[PDB]
């Protein structure tokens, strides 16, 4: 599997 | 132009063979879509600054990339220059690419 962290990406907001 | 690294090995390549220009690396993740979702962007500079080197990264595959520069959140911008860090900054920001690069230029 590919996972690791989270992605802040515009998922913040 | 753009350089993907798949290992450690092409990191360091990669700055030797970026010469002396800027170097902006995307740590994003392929199976993410907020990570992805920002290359239209970094990638796209490319053809807006053809004078500067953009690398990528796989978090999740290139774990010894993440690994040595202890990435814990995705899009990491970081930014190196004759094999030598000079800045980094993470969050969906595709306008301070801009900013930032004029600014260690």
């Amino acid at each position: 599997f590919r996972f690791r962290y989270v992605c802040e990406g515009p998922s913040h907001g | 132009m753009v350089k993907q690294i798949e290992s450690k090995t092409a990191f360091q390549e990669a700055l030797d063979a970026a010469g002396d220009k800027l170097v902006v690396v995307d740590f994003s993740a392929t199976w993410c879509g907020p990570a992805k979702m920002i290359k239209p962007f970094f990638h796209s500079l490319s053809e807006k600054y053809s004078n500067v080197i953009f690398l990528e990264v796989d978090v999740d595959d290139a774990q010894d990339v993440a690994s040595e520069a202890e990435v814990k959140a995705t899009p990491t911008f970081q930014f190196f220059k004759k094999g030598q860090k000079v800045g980094e900054f993470s969050g969906a920001n595709k306008e301070k690419l801009e900013a930032t690069i004029n600014e260690l230029v």
